[PDB]
């Protein structure tokens, strides 16, 4: 439950972080494993 | 900004009775307003809508 919950917080900062980047549109049509991709390397790594 | 300074918070606050309790996180869920003005804030909307 503790891994699970640090899990959601550091997932939740980076998502927010990432999609106050983007808008609508470039999260909406074309993802293409590219946010994705950013938020699981960012997570994997200490990238900030 | 709101979860950490209240998580930081609280963590001070609990600290000195010095209960088991480990606070393992806090999250937040809505500010909304008071229901005498969701009246005007929805309105609001709808005539935001309404322009369109």
């Amino acid at each position: 439950s503790q891994a699970e919950v640090l899990l959601k917080r550091k997932f939740s900062d980076r998502l927010r972080s990432e999609i106050g980047r983007l808008d609508v549109k470039d999260i909406v049509t074309d993802s293409r494993g590219r946010l994705t991709l950013e938020v699981r390397d960012a997570l994997n790594s200490g990238s900030a | 900004v709101i979860r950490s300074d209240t998580q930081r918070e609280l963590e001070e606050t609990i600290r000195p009775y010095d209960m088991g309790i480990t606070l393992l996180d806090v999250n937040f869920q809505a500010a909304r307003p008071p229901e005498e003005v969701k009246a005007a804030f929805d309105d609001a909307i709808a005539a935001r809508e309404n322009e369109q």
